[PDB]
Parts: C-alpha cells; structure tokens; sequence
C-alpha cells in the first residue's frame, strides 16, 4: 500500500527552569523508529524499531548532530517567536514541527509537507508544490520573507523528493515483515443492558495495524452516524490498535443492527451482528 | 533520514 | 488557547481474570505537553509504570501512553490519574474491561 515517513519536532520553553527542552521522534507510518531528547542523560539520535539498528555508526553520527543543532536552532526560533507576538519573558511556549513524504504502493512521491505551529496553532506551511509557503499572521509574515530571501523552500524540495523518499523506500526494504504487513482487526459485538428496555451493542476492533480503520453500525441498513459513539484509535502497546463503536438499541431490536468494519488487513470489508 | 542554520 | 486531554484505560489483551496482561492509560489530545499520569491499583500508586515517546498529532496535540503489567481479578479496582494545567484537580478514570 501507501506509505510515510514524519519526523516531529517540538521545543517548549520552561523560564526559570533551564534552556527549551528539545524533543524529535520519526515514524514510518505508525511505527516509530528514533528518538532525541535534549534532556537525556547523553543526548543522542536512538533506535526504537529493530530495522533502525543496522545503519551504521555514520548514520548515527549525522542524525546525532542534526538534532544537536537543531535544538540551538530551535531555542534561537524560541525567541524570535516571543518578539513577533510582544510576549513577556516569563511564559513558557512551545514550537512545533511536522515533515516528510507519501509515497504510494510503486515508491514514488505522492506529496510533501513541511508545517510548524505555535503554542499550538498553525504557524507557516511549505505549500503543496513545494516552492512557497503559507504564513498564519504578520508574525509568520516575518518567518516568510526570511525564508524566501534564504531559498529555504529550494532545499525543502531537494529533501523531499529526494533524500526522503530513497530513505522511505529502504526502511520499507529492510523493515518490511512489519512495515508492509498489514495486520487486520479481530472483531466481535458485545451486549450491555443500561434498562429493562434498552442495550448497548459495542462493536469491537482488536489488534490491527495500521491505525486507520473505519467502524460504523447500521439500523436497517442505514448509517447511524450521530447516534452511534465512537472512542479515538488507541494504541495496544504491541504495535496493533483497538477502537470501538457503540450504539444503544431497544430491547428485541438487535437484529436490525450491523456493525461493518474496513481495514487494510481484511481480505473482505466485515459485517457483524450480536 | 532527518534534513540536514534557518530559525523562524 | 490550551487543550485538556482525552483519556482512555483499558488492556493491551482482552481481560481474564488471573492471567497477566498490561494496563494502559492512553492520554491525549492535550497541548501544551506537561502532563503527570499515574496508575492506580486499589487507589494506590503503581511504581514500575513505563510510557511510550511523546509524540503528537496532525491537529498538533499530543498523546502518550503509559502502561503496567498486571494480572487482573475481580476484585481488584484498577484506575488512571491524570494532572494538567487545564484540569483544577487530577482527574480519575477507572478501568472498565467493557470499555
């Protein structure tokens, strides 16, 4: 199927309580396979998927000094932001960043992305054609016209749909008994009667990779979209995802309930029933 | 692989 | 201009009495990212609780999971207790193995 590469950037100020912490993770899809903590006893780039390992001492050097620097970078892009948005010295403030490559079944690039947020809110963008960039407000404004006059987006552009994408397609090679396996939901409904005239029927999806699933359930054969509750994917802790949908139904009226469940795993889209 | 100075 | 978290607790495997298995509390939703996560088995702190790497999502909030082993028994209430600047009192989720 298709694919991912994100690597995630956050730097939080904490004044009065030392320089910003500077945090990375980088995942294929829903894998994550490296971390960085400025925080950390010996701040280095650290493998946490077993396909990671073998990269050489090299590779392990140059992610290590990329976010080295990257969290000086990140603590000058600190300040800058306070004066942009005339902010006092005494709150704490967080930068934020998303990047990389999709890329479909055959390798090749589908898009790129480049965003950054603060405090929370979107900040600036690499717009889709990978040449120019969304700013938020005039403080943005200040980032966008430093970039252009620095051909930022120009080396943007090389990374993406290059160095990402080859990098993308040999982690998909030397991890692919996980990364290109697609594991499906083990499903079942359960029963629960809140009164002596209704129940709930929970549909449940157990087990599957990736995150991405669609549960819904079905009256007579019609979506019961806002009376059916839904909890976020959540993760098992094994590198599989759970989720359930709900819906509450009159007593005897089971029978007219489907829950139809779609995943990448499954060889045919399910429909259950209690 | 992580890209390889540009502050906000 | 800040967001309260979403919190989830439930098991890694489906639940049977006596036979181990890991509880997890997931968290997220939540901006900024400081937040304290305990687990609680009879209302009494856990030691060994371990967490995922703080990540976050497309919306730019964050999530992390934290989890333990344990053995499940009828008897035995086991909960989350989460802390954050948005929340005036650490907010208690207890684990429901329908849920």
């Amino acid at each position: 199927g298709s694919h991912s590469m994100r690597y995630f950037h956050t730097a939080m100020s904490r004044p009065g309580r030392g320089e910003p912490r500077f945090i990375t993770v980088g995942y294929v899809d829903d894998t994550l396979f490296v971390r960085f903590d400025s925080d950390a006893t010996s701040p280095r780039k650290e493998p946490r998927a077993p396909w990671i390992e073998q990269e050489g001492p090299e590779y392990w050097d140059r992610e290590t000094q990329i976010s080295k620097t990257n969290t000086q970078t990140y603590r000058e892009s600190l300040r800058n932001l306070r004066g942009y948005y005339n902010q006092s010295e005494a709150g704490s403030h967080t930068l934020q960043r998303m990047y990389g490559c999709d890329v479909g079944p055959d390798g090749r690039l589908l898009r790129g992305h480049n965003q950054y947020a603060y405090d929370g809110k979107d900040y600036i963008a690499l717009n889709e054609d990978l040449r120019s960039w969304t700013a938020a407000d005039t403080a943005a404004q200040i980032t966008q016209r430093k970039w252009e006059a620095a051909r930022v987006a120009e080396q943007d552009r090389a990374y993406l749909e290059g160095t990402c994408v080859e990098w993308l397609r040999r982690y998909l090679e030397n991890g692919k008994d996980t990364l290109e396996r697609a594991d499906p939901p083990k499903t079942h409904v359960t029963h629960h009667p809140i009164s002596d005239h209704e129940a709930t029927l929970r549909c449940w999806a157990l087990g599957f990779y990736p995150a991405e699933i669609t549960l819904t359930w079905q009256r007579d054969g019609e979506d019961q979209t806002q009376d059916t509750e839904l909890v976020e994917t959540r993760p098992a802790g094994d590198r599989t995802f759970q989720k359930w949908a709900a819906v509450v139904v009159p007593s005897g009226e089971e029978q007219r309930y489907t829950c139809h469940v779609q995943h990448e795993g499954l060889p045919k889209p399910l429909t259950l029933r209690w | 692989a992580e890209m390889y100075p540009s502050p906000l | 201009i800040q967001r309260t978290p979403k919190i989830q607790v439930y098991s890694r495997h489906p639940a049977e009495n006596g036979k181990s298995n890991f509880l997890n509390c997931y968290v997220s939703g939540f901006h900024p990212s400081d937040i304290e996560v305990d687990l609680l088995k009879n209302g009494e702190r856990i030691e060994k609780v371990e967490h995922s790497d703080l990540s976050f999502s497309k919306d730019w909030s964050f999530y992390l999971l934290y989890y333990t082993e344990f053995t499940p028994t009828e008897k035995d209430e086991y909960a989350c207790r989460v802390n954050h600047v948005t929340l005036s009192q650490p907010k208690i989720v207890k684990w429901d193995r329908d849920m």
